[PDB]
């Protein structure tokens, strides 16, 4: 297919977790949660991330308890059998904005916004794709395209026409640590947060990988030595042939 | 006599792994078999410990896999170990087969060993296809539909065998629960066939890279080849720990993190990377019935090899044209695998057709003609007349 | 005294595998602590306790 | 799987030709030199696969001194390949030393087995 | 147990090779040897000998197939671009 | 030689089932082994064809079992065949073990055969318990609760291992998915141990009901014991077909058709009928650690048997006191099974304690004393001085 | 493979029994025989002989255990009746 149908490839930005000894910037995850809650939570879901997984990664225990209690989940029905509701706890999951898929497609002009809880693993490019898609919206589509109405141009989306309009604008969120919250800074923060939501094992996985790679490299070289020590007597074997006398 | 000989079970263990007389000349390509044994044990153990948490319904399959990833302690280790260990199992199995048809191991004392190997290869392909179908992503679902709708090309009973495979009318809950029960089951058939592989090997013993007899000096397998296998075991675990811990979703496709949706096609349906050459073989034929007949023929053409090898010396160690055309075959297989991952665009259909023809002409045309030419060159280079 | 080193550590296989296991115990403990402290000092200002001290200061 | 009477038939037709020999025997000599079995101290009749009844009878009919020399050349090739080296260049087989020594025994056993099956499938004219 | 068919490998004592005479073999204890002997010499000279003998067989088919893949990939990227649309519309239609 | 001997696999088939020399005097109690092999094949095949439709969550286990019973074709045949076949498996296994205990099959050459048999007995007890627990009825939840909660009596580690068995804090969705994965697994371990049972048998051959040597006249297994096996194969199939098609729920308990409820205890918690003697042995000790030790020692007391048999004659064919006390042991086992289905009430606990004492005094007190008395009687009855 | 240990059963030809001399065995083809010969005589007389020989060993312990079970069952039925509560309390505690 053509380059427009493929989509433009995202370049290789220098993320703070690129590299085998690195770690998510956890302040970037906290700021990215704020940008998700204030902008992305209107249309996209986070169906796989429990509230308890944020405790000790980006927020404190009470800081997560209050954000969970500001929502309302389905309780077990009362003693007369009527349905009940409940303030959220740490066991519950982060609720989406829509009750079903038809409400989503009705609210967003036929297209359904994907759940973002695995979206940097579900897309070729990963963090570079999410960042470059969010900041890739030009001010005008290139001269020649026929964009369908209700759709927007973004060259990193395959085909070009995406049903998400440009959502990130300068200083639409104020961070609580006083960071200048521009478009690029907010896209960096949400992409770090979505990468944490996809791979919440990332730090421990890289740390354990350091341990196994060190132990297994040492074992490999040490086993090369023990193989050469065992096979010394066969590698240094000498054969002499005196031809036997005819009989 | 010794207790390791005067037992029932320790007699078998002694005869196979302790006092087994190996030819002393065998190089590092003779460790792929013990490597495949290690890989099989890895797959079985990690799969059992993930099946303790997997739920197989169509509405619970994908989310049970993410429950393994996010909620089970060290469950990402288990899932990444199972997936990358399956792909490593296939790379090592391709090396085992390429060694076998380089060094002439298929030949006349060991044809039943080669054929039990081909049966093992077919069973591992089936096992990995079912296990990729159990995770129920987007490539998983649509891979299941195109591979099962292959069988609708049989002109009499095709629709009923595909409706018997599906358990219904397309890939849904009976198909996924079936594929889980079978993806458990076929590995234990593979373990039985591996025991039969070892039994067919043990009667004549292994070959050697010279292709001459190895009956003259031999080495017991314990304390020499145990440690020579330990070297490759630690190397294989090192390279697998690299791919599991630092680069885990590299060999996989990203579209298996989209849940399976029967209404949206993912615009390039490709299987896992090791089934790409057979996928390109299937894709090259402009018919579906001939396509599946040619794919099954492409894997059943390993049986015509002990009858088309027309030469008196075993292996390609001392032949130049056999070496050259062997590596033409290997890079034809790699090009076929890369053609199978591309779209059906204009140079690729011709490239896949010509590479499929080269794949079939290797076994049926190239090996007999080159074998006969090398025979008469070996004769007239050294006899005088 | 290589003869004394052999006669204490490597002559009996009971003592040999005993010190193998004792060394594996202490190696596992201090290897774990050394890898965690290196990983945390390499990732300085990025872990949670640094951000917690920042929002507590 | 190509029996040596066919190889000898084609090779004798090539060598008895004036044109075909002067084109093909240089290619075969370069093939033999590139093959590199001589660098491991082996003649070509040590290379033939011995696990059929024809070669088992040929090796059984081979005399005693030839069999001892063949066993030594085989064991030396295994020990050389075990170390991934070659033999020193004075220990290589020369072209005059690379003699076909098993070929008459193979040809005799093959003619015997061919006459055996032709007389097992004998049919009379009555 | 029953006796099975004639194989081509016996066991320790009756392997089934030819009779051996006049071959003496000598070998020293590895506890009295140096392992890792000659590794720095073999690492550069023996590896160069092995490469020099065994690289044309590997890198002529690799070169043929890599040039084929590169040329076909270039033709595809040409035909699905703006400059090469006319030949695309005559090569498929 | 013949192709059934010259081949690798066909010589194994020949040496085990075709040319295998059996003593000519062996009776119909020697068909129980072939019967148990047929039982194992029945269980494995019907289990696979039900696991193609079974879901193993705590919410869907029971209703998936009734999905098997109601709307999959011939699913009632599969479930009744699996359940009654497991019960018939245990009846035939009890006959196999009681034959071996009668005819002295545990004695001096065949102790490794007896021990591999005891390992097989333990593994199929575990398999049948897990498969009962996968139904998730009312009996299976509370049976799982009682049997798993017995491991809390281990004084330092018991709470941690019962929490590790449960996967949580009571029998729930992790416990049921664990038990399904293990109930699928352990029958393949049983098949491997059956192969090892046969390998230990083949080195010395079967015994004979005389107890004297059978090396004198022997007949091959083919066309004598193949058809003598076929008689009991068809008889077993007939009796199993009666219990599957006419009384399919007789050997069960009706409480398993109530879905599993952690909040209602069913006021009489019993396991399946074949675990009832060990349940009575466990219940008859007024302790918990001593109870679980006594049940496991009741399965492991069968290994003490080759060393406490103090007689020079193999078997009970020609002894009268050994026959009498053998049938005392057999009906003691039946009374123990009948006591295990009764409540903890007044005469039954003394009956269970006395029957437990008789069960353990058979192997440890009755057999040595009676066998040396029989030795001295055999001597002084026929020598004169 | 290597030979394993000494067993107590060989194969056809070398079973491991004693030497046999002077024993002659005769047998007729089943195709020349009558199967089901003597079934109506063995079904009534041989069956009674085998039953008469082996029934006290089976039916004396069966009688003992069935009488013990019936007596314990009757006592348990008596203890939980209206007539036998006043023994049930002084029996259990
Ligand atoms: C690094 C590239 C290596 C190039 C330099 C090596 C020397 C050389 O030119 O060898 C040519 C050599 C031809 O030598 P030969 O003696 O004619 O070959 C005889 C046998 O083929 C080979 O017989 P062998 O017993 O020698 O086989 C060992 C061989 C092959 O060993 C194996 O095949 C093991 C394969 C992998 C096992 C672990 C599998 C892990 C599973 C995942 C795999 C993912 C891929 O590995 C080695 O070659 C070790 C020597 C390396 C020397 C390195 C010198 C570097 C310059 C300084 O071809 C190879 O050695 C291929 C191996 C290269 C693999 C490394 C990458
Ligand atoms: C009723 C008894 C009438 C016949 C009689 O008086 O026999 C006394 C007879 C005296 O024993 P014996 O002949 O001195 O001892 C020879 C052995 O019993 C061994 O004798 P055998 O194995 O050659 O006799 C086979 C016996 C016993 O056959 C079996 O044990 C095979 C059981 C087949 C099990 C099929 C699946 C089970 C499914 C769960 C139930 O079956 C019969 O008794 C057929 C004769 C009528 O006792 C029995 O025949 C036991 C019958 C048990 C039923
Ligand atoms: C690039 C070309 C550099 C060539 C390096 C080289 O060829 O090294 C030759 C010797 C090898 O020494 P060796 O492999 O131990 O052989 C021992 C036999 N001797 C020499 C004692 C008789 O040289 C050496 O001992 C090298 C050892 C030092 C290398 C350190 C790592 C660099
Ligand atoms: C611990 C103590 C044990 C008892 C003491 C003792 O070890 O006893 C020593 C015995 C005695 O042997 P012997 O030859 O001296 O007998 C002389 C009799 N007169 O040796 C043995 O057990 C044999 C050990 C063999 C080891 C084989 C290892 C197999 C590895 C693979 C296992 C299976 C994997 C399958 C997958
Ligand atoms: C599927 C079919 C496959 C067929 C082939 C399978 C062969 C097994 C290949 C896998 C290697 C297993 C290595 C076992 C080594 C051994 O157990 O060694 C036993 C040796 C015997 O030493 P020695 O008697 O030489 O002592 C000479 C003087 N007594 O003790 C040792 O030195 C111990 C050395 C430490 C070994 C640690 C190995 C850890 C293995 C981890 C990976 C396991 C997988
Ligand atoms: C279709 C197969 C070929 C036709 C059969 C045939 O032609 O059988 C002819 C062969 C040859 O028999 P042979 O040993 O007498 O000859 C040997 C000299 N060639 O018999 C057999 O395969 C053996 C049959 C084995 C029976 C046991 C099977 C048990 C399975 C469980
Ligand atoms: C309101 C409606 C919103 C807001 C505020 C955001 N998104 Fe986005 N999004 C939305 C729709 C309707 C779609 C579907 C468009 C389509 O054609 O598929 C999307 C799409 C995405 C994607 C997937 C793009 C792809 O498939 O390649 C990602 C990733 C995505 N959206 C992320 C995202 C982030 C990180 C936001 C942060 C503030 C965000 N969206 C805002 C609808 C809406
Ligand atoms: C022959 C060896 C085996 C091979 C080659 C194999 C192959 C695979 C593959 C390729 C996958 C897909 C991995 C992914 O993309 O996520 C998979 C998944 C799976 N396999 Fe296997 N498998 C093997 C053995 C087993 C066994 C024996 C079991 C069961 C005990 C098992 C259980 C699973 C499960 C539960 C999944 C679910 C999806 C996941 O967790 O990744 N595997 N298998
Ligand atoms: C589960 C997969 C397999 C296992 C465990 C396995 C195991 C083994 C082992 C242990 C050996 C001996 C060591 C060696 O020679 O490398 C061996 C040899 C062999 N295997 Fe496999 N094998 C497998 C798959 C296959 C396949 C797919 C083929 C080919 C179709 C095959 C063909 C052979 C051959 C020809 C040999 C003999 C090679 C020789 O020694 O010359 N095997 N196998
Ligand atoms: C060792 C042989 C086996 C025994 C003794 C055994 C025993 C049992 C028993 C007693 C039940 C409960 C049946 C009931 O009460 O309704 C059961 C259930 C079950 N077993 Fe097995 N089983 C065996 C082998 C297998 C195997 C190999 C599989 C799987 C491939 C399997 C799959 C099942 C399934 C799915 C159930 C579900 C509930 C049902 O349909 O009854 N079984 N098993
Ligand atoms: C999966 C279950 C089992 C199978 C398939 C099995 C299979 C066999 C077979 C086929 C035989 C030879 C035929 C015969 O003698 O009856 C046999 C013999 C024997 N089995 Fe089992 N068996 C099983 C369980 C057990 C158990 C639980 C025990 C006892 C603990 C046991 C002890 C024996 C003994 C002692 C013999 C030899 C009897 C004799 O010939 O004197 N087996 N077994």
């Amino acid at each position: 297919m053509t380059a427009a149908e493929h989509g433009l490839h995202a370049p290789a930005y220098a993320w703070s977790h690129n590299g085998p000894f690195e770690t998510f910037d956890h302040a970037s995850i906290r700021r990215g949660y704020q940008v998700y809650r204030e902008v992305c939570a209107a249309c996209h879901s986070l169906d796989r991330v429990a509230w308890r997984t944020l405790v000790g990664v980006s927020h404190t225990n009470e800081e997560v308890r209050n954000m969970a209690e500001e929502f309302e989940y389905d309780d077990e029905p009362d003693e007369q059998g009527n349905p009940k509701k409940r303030p959220g706890k740490l066991s519950d999951y982060i609720p989406g904005p829509y009750p079903n898929e038809q409400a989503a497609r009705a609210a967003n002009q036929g297209a359904l916004p994907p759940d973002l809880s695995l979206i940097v693993k579900a897309r070729h490019g990963g963090c570079d794709y999410i960042f470059s898609l969010l900041t890739g919206y030009p001010d005008e589509p290139p001269a020649g395209v026929a964009l369908p109405p209700g759709s927007n141009y973004n060259p990193y989306f395959p085909g070009g026409s995406i049903a998400m309009a440009r959502v990130l604008f300068d200083d639409m969120v104020e961070y609580e640590d006083g960071t200048p919250a521009t478009t690029s800074q907010m896209a960096k923060d949400v992409t770090t947060f979505l990468n944490w939501c996809a791979e919440p094992e990332h730090d421990e996985r890289k740390r354990l990988g350091l341990k196994t790679v060190i132990i297994l490299s040492s074992l490999y070289l040490l086993s090369i030595w023990v193989k050469k020590f065992k096979w010394a007597g066969i590698k240094t074997r000498k054969f002499v042939f005196n031809p036997p006398k005819p009989r | 006599m010794a207790f390791r000989k005067s037992n029932v079970y320790l007699s078998l263990v002694n005869s196979y792994i302790i006092d087994s007389p190996q030819p002393s000349s065998i190089n590092y390509w003779w460790n792929m078999g013990s490597l495949l044994g290690l890989c099989l044990v890895i797959q079985i153990v990690t799969g059992i410990f993930m099946a303790m948490h997997y739920s197989s319904n169509i509405e619970l399959a994908f989310s049970s896999v993410e429950h393994i990833m996010r909620d089970v302690h060290n469950g990402y280790i288990l899932r990444y170990l199972h997936a990358n260990g399956a792909s490593f199992f296939f790379m090592v199995m391709f090396m085992h087969m390429a060694k076998g048809l380089y060094y002439g191991s298929y030949r006349s004392p060991r044809v039943t060993l080669w054929n039990v190997g081909v049966i093992i290869f077919i069973l591992t392909i089936a096992t990995a296809f079912l296990g990729y179908c159990c995770v129920y992503g987007q490539m998983s679902h649509w891979g299941a539909t195109v591979i099962t709708n292959l069988f609708s090309a049989i002109p009499f009973v095709g629709n009923d065998i595909v409706s018997w495979l599906w358990g219904g009318f397309s890939v849904s809950n009976p198909t996924i629960q079936r594929f889980f029960a079978l993806h458990y089951l076929v590995p234990f058939i593979i373990a039985a066939m591996v025991i039969m592989h070892l039994m067919a090997l043990h009667i004549h013993g292994s070959s050697n890279p010279l292709g001459i007899t190895g009956n003259l000096d031999r080495i017991p397998m314990h304390s020499y080849f145990i440690f020579k296998d330990l070297v490759t075991v630690f190397l294989f675990m090192l390279i697998l720990a690299l791919f599991v811990f630092y680069s885990p979703n590299t060999l996989g496709h990203p579209d298996n993190y989209i849940p399976g949706n029967p209404l949206v096609t993912p615009a390039s349906i490709v299987p896992e990377w090791y089934l790409l050459p057979f996928y390109a073989i299937l894709r090259s034929i402009p018919d579906k019935l001939l396509g599946v007949i040619t794919m099954f023929a492409a894997i059943l053409v390993l049986l015509v090899l002990p009858f088309t090898d027309r030469s008196v010396v075993r292996g390609n160690t001392f032949k130049v044209l056999s070496k050259f055309f062997f590596f033409i075959f290997v890079f034809n297989f790699v090009l076929l695998g890369q053609i199978g991952a591309c779209h059906v665009e204009v140079p690729y259909v011709l490239m896949g057709q010509i590479a499929t023809f080269i794949y079939f002409a290797y076994f049926l045309i190239i090996v007999p003609v080159i074998s006969t030419i090398e025979n008469v060159l070996f004769y007239i280079g050294r006899v005088n007349k | 005294s290589f003869s004394s080193l052999y006669k204490t550590f490597f002559k009996r296989n009971a003592v040999f595998v005993g010190t193998i296991f004792a060394g594996a115990f202490v190696f596992q403990t201090v290897f774990d602590t050394a890898i965690t402290s290196w990983y945390e000092n390499h990732n300085k200002g990025k872990l949670w306790k640094d951000v917690k001290a920042r929002i507590a200061a | 799987p190509q029996s040596f009477t066919s190889i000898a038939r084609i090779g004798d037709y090539i060598l008895k030709s004036p044109v075909l020999s002067k084109l093909c025997v240089p290619v075969a000599n370069q093939f033999i030199n590139l093959a590199g079995y001589k660098k491991l101290g082996l003649k070509f009749d040590d290379l033939i696969a011995e696990e059929n009844p024809i070669m088992q009878t040929a090796l059984r009919r081979l005399p005693e001194d030839e069999s001892y020399a063949r066993a030594y050349r085989i064991i030396r090739a295994h020990q050389t390949e075990l170390t991934h080296h070659l033999l020193p260049r004075n220990e290589w087989i020369k072209a005059q030393e690379d003699v076909p020594y098993l070929l008459p025994y193979i040809l005799e056993a093959e003619a015997a087995a061919k006459e055996k099956d032709e007389l097992d499938n004998i049919e009379v004219s009555k | 147990g029953p006796p099975s068919g004639k194989t081509y490998m016996g066991w320790w004592g009756h392997m089934g090779g030819p009779k051996q005479k006049g071959i003496t073999s000598y070998a020293v204890s590895p506890y009295a040897q140096k392992p890792l002997q000659g590794i720095f010499h073999n690492a550069v000279f023996n590896s160069f000998r092995r490469f020099k003998s065994q690289f044309l067989y590997v890198l002529i088919p690799a070169g043929i197939y890599w040039y084929w893949w590169k040329n076909g990939n270039e033709y595809n990227e040409f035909l699905y671009s703006k400059a090469g649309r006319e030949e695309l519309e005559r090569v498929n239609v």
